[PDB]
RNA sequence: GCCCCGGCGAGGCGCAGGCAGCCGUCGAACCGGGGAUGCCCGAAUGGGACCUCCCGCGGCUUGCCGCACUCCCAGUCGGG
RNA sequence: CUAGUACCGUGAGGGAAAGCUGAAAAGCACCCCGGGAGGGGGGUGAAAAGAGCCUGAAACCAGGCGGCGAUAGGAGGGUGCG
RNA sequence: GGCAGGGUGAAGUCCCUCAACAGAGGGAUGGAGGCCCGCUAGGGGUGCUGGCGUGCAAUUCGCUCCCGUGACCCCGGGCUAG
RNA sequence: GGGAGUAGCAGCAUAGCCGGGUGAGAAUCCCGGCCGCCGUAGGGGCCAGGGUUCCACGGCAAUGUUCGUCAGCCGUGGGUUAGUCGGUCCUAACCCGACCCGUAACUCGGCGUCGGGGAAAGGGAAACGGGUUUAUAUUCCCGUACCGCGGUGGUAGGUGCGGCAACGCAAGCCCGAGGGGUGACGCCUCGGGGUAGGCGGACCGGUCCACAAGGCCGGCUAAGCGUAUAAGCCCGGGGAGUGCCGUAAUGGCGAGAACCGGGUGAAAGCGCGAAUGGCCUCCCGUAAGGGGGGUUCCGCCGAUCCCUGGGGCCCGUGAAAAGCCCCUCGGGAACGAUCCACCGCGACCGUACCGAGAACCGACACUGGUGCCCCUGGGUGAGAAGCCUAAGGCGUGUCGGGGGAAACCCAGCCGAGGGAACUCGGCAAAUUGGCCCCGUAACUUCGGGAGAAGGGGUGCCUGCGGGUGUGUAACCCGCAGGUCGCAGUGACUAGGGGGGCCCGACUGUUUAGUAAAAACACAGGUCCCAGCUAGCCCGAAAGGGUUUGUACUGGGGCCGACGCCUGCCCAGUGCCGGUAUGUGAAGCCCGGGUACAACCGGGUGAAGCACCGGUAAACGGCGGGGGUAACUAUAACCCUCUUAAGGUAGCGAAAUUCCUUGUCGGUUAAAUGCCGACCUGCAUGAAUGGCGUAACGAGGUCCCCACUGUCCCCGGCUGGGGCCCGGCGAAACCUCUGC
RNA sequence: CCCGAAAACAGGCGGCCACCGAGGGCCCGGGAAGAAGACCC
């Protein structure tokens, strides 16, 4: 059905790989951009106020 | 609610987009720039099937080795000489301005304004008729029964389009219709709106029936123009 | 078999080894014979081969010694006759 | 972890209680100040990136310098 | 405290636990048993406080001690006595 | 990139005999089809309302049943986003 | 904590026993033998993914559903070698940047121009065999080759020939341009030539078998270099119609056949490579090591592998570019190769192992999924079927030991007499079954139904004939006779048939995980909008989809193969058109008012409304009465006034009917059933289609034949559990308790 | 006819032993008995 058996088709090519600028596995390989830092889509960093990721990385208060 | 198929077509997705990369090139006349009054000559090399033309095309080699495509007229042979210009003769396959084509002649691939390249009477099996000539305009009967006026410097080709009679043999099978609609990716198969749910269509519901007139005003907005759009009448006769 | 050899553009062959192993060999396919410009007939005196096979051949072993080797003899005679008949005046 | 100027005055070799051994009275470790070296990606910039790795063109003499885009001053040199 | 760490999610993101020997390592020489973890003798120390280390509660488990205990009816207690 | 094996026998192309105002019989070739049988591979999921139901499994197993040269099955590269 | 030393450690592949060894310790580790399983996959090769799981030595605290001396576990050391394999190069669908337009703006949206990316199964220079390591090898070593670039020395040629021709030749160098070919292509079907692999006979060695007869094993040869025919296509001669020539078939010929010669032109085979290389076997001290021999012939089958040719289908036409070969032209120098010989050089990354009933995903050493992605010996046999077996792999689809040890459950086998009396319902099980011959209905869209139905035969042995073929080679088709059994498609394989009704024309699709259908789609019928700066649609705009398009077209509805048909109503609701007047907002005008304005009144005033008309394969509707001619019922005919009109043909107790188990007939011993009719149609009806219909359906429903443990009425047997023994070891749940 | 000394008046009779040891069980060979126990030879 929709559960255990479709989980077997996760041997294709991955949706994300490592990013050269950010460091982590969020670079969309078919679109050509990163979902965490914006590399390939913007010179500037992805940085939203509703997000906690960069604050956590810098040990900051929300 | 949810969107209609004709609303989804406007956004231009692969599901609704034409596979033009499969087709022979576009078919256009040579420009007037090069044909001020030169009257070039050419020879037919080959006749070819086009998947996006409903008619066969012919390749022609010209003065300077240039190879162009034309809509093929009925009866044209490989190795014929075709002429384009004002002093060209009146023969099947030749292109002339409408001011040099007598009344009663069969014509195809006519231009709207001169230099356009060809817009009307292109389809397989069609033809138009010259009715009257004047200094201000020439008048032509089109395959819809409409009489239209053109500038007498608009170019046209003599004869009839090849490939007529397609619809005398029936399509017999859903599979053949599948292949035909996949050639040019038309939306196939087709659903009925009276059998959709209400979110999906102005028709729609458990009880499968249109609950109000199928005739719809010309001034209704998108999402509502389904049925008989601005119909002057309905029924058989 | 690697996926690149699971392609059917390789025309495999079964071959037995001096040591008795029966290995499989793979080769690429040979291109087709040359054709006439206008008539579309097959040309004689021109051999089939891949660039590798054709570059280890001298010039005179790759086409006949007569004018218009891109054509068949009939078409050649036609064009020659037309030239000479145009060259009267 | 390399160098120099000052301070302190005998021990020192990070969190980190070990083995084997080295540095220091030519003044160390440590502290204040000033220098050198400083791989790849990254605004990333000679050109490309489905993998932080690849591919070049000029000039000089194998090693070095220059070679992005949008502009200013100029002008077929250059300076910002 | 080797914490925005380990670990979860294709990703946007989410996110722990974990402090204390002794004044001094004086961190247990030597003997018997055991395949070995280890046990028993002996030692260090003011005190084993023994690295499974300050103090070391309750629930829970085992053994010993005291009372009852195989003809017998109530939410497990109250009053009066033996 | 793939689909064992077998059956039926459309158009097309013909042959023989008696003949003869007419005709009447008899033999082949050929290999179409959203044709047929088929646990070939592969795909699906009718009934037993079977086993299991803190399962081998957060949808599986077995018997039985259906399609199987096509509107067929599958792979690599791409597109459509609340 | 109790539950509990309990459940689970079975079911889809039931596997171990004997002897020996190691070790503290062995059902579980190693060696040998016997016994077993898989055998078009549980065998071999290799993507993605994983990332060291690979190799050796040393270990057993934990992990492994039990044990463990073992290990994908733990510790210590090691291991991936390329001019030729792949990436880099080309372009496909597609994406990005700069400029440009839009946006309050952007990390947002977009056309066109320029530029750049985009395939480890598309295109695309070049290597094969043997050996070597604990673990790598087309990568290391030996042998034998090839490609590109750059050179050294010579030669063809520049300044040369043979052939009627097709053509055959070493047949000049350097820059640029142009042209042609190749690269380069769908589906179905058939012929020919070969190969891998297999079968038979002889011979040589070895081995098994009480002798004999017989059985099994081995009997090898890569790239590269050099050599030719087939088909097809061509060149000369030749000169034909009551016709000749040919194919498996289609076919060919004065637009030049037969016939005679020739040219070009595949896969293969042959030769060198290459026989003290590989395999097999035989003889003495066994540490290195010694010597010797053999490596032969004939004949059949034959691919799903390779090459080459025909034919058929499309309202459907099945990639492009780089690169490579040839010709011509223009411009240069006088030298000089696409031929022979020799030398030099060739960068960067990958390369271990698994590749799945234990190395991937699913929380697991998960009966699932990813991958069956590529490939496979002998027999019977139509067969890649099922059954048996060789190679190769395994005894790790990781707990074992007992038993007349029950009841009961799961999966199976047989049952006297009767034969659906069971049940909502023949659910389930049973019956039939392969091949040859005979024979074959209603109905029909003449194609089918149809393997209709139904009936007869089949083994073994001894011989005799036929077909193609040169064949006492191979593969097929018939005949006679003798004989055995309860039974001869003896196991395996392997359809139960028929007659009615409803629905849907058919093949196809659907609610992943309670609905596979009567629901969707379908060919086809009919209606509507549109002449292109269109019609329909997206968007904030710029711009865009249909559009590389033009009425045989694009878009929008309803019905639903085929056959016969499709009646009346335009008053209402809607859509369309037209029109004098009327109404009609802002603006404009006029007047009054305000030292100016605000403000007041009138006029004009587009669309729309109103008014007049068309339209029902547009939405929908098709009623009412008051009265009946000859005696039992008839209102079957004719006027009427209500309203736009007043249900036509057909069908009817219906998948539509309330009363209803309607009435009559047929089917039963017995009928709330099924079929056929009757009309009182609560509340049928004509493209929200009406009435029929051959063929088809894991659709729904009724009957008949056969058959059966469904049932009378239950009985006996098999394997796995359950019970006992050893080992590991939970959870749901739980106020305290419990006649 | 079947069950029945746990019938709390928890019975009667005969015999053996005690006041080393009567008797009983494990064990061994087996069924007519049997899920473990029990029963019988
Ligand atoms: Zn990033
Ligand atoms: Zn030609
Ligand atoms: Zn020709």
């Amino acid at each position: 059905g929709a559960g255990t058996a479709p989980k077997g088709k996760r041997n294709r090519t991955p949706t994300h790989i490592r990013c050269r600028r950010c460091g982590r596995r969020a670079f969309n390989v078919k679109k050509g951009y990163c979902a965490a830092c914006g590399f390939g889509r913007s010179r500037r960093m992805r940085k939203y106020s509703w997000s906690h990721k960069w604050r956590k990385k810098r040990n900051l208060s929300y | 609610g949810k969107s209609l198929i004709q609303q989804r077509r406007g956004k231009g997705t692969t599901t609704f987009r034409a596979p033009s990369h499969r087709y022979r090139g576009a078919v256009r006349y040579v420009p007037l720039n090069l044909v001020q009054e030169r009257t070039l000559r050419g020879v037919v090399e080959e006749i070819l099937h086009d998947p996006g033309r409903t008619a066969p095309v012919a390749r022609v080699k010209f003065e300077d080795g240039t190879k162009k495509l034309i809509i093929a007229p009925e009866g044209v042979l490989v190795g014929q000489e075709i002429y384009i210009g004002p002093e060209a003769p009146i023969a099947i396959g030749n292109t002339l301005p409408l001011a040099k084509i007598p009344e009663g002649t069969y014509v195809y691939d006519i231009e709207g304004v001169p230099g356009d390249g060809g817009k009307y009477v292109r389809a397989g099996g069609t033809y138009a008729l010259v009715v009257s000539r004047e200094k201000d305009k020439v008048i032509v009967q089109l395959p819809s029964g409409e009489l239209k006026a053109f500038n007498p410097m608009c170019r046209a080709t003599i004869g009839v389009v090849a490939g007529g009679g397609r619809l005398e043999k029936p399509i017999v099978k859903a599979g053949k219709a599948y292949y035909i609609a996949k050639a040019r990716n038309r939306f196939w198969p087709k659903p009925r709106g009276v059998k959709m749910n209400a979110v999906n269509h102005p028709h729609g519901g458990k009880e499968h029936h249109i609950g109000r007139p199928s005739t719809v005003s010309r001034r209704a907005p998108p999402g509502r123009k389904v049925g008989h759009i601005a119909a002057r009448r309905t029924g058989r006769r | 078999m690697k996926p690149m050899y699971r392609s059917r553009s390789w025309r495999r062959k079964y071959v037995r080894t001096p040591g008795g192993r029966t290995v499989i060999h793979f080769e690429r396919r040979k291109p087709k014979v040359a054709h006439c410009a206008m008539c579309g007939r097959p040309l004689n005196g021109v051999p089939r081969g891949r660039p590798s096979e054709l570059r280890k051949l001298p010039k005179t072993k790759k086409r006949p010694e007569r004018p218009y080797p891109n054509l068949c003899p009939s078409c050649m005679r036609k064009v020659m006759k037309a030239q000479v008949r145009a060259s009267i005046t």
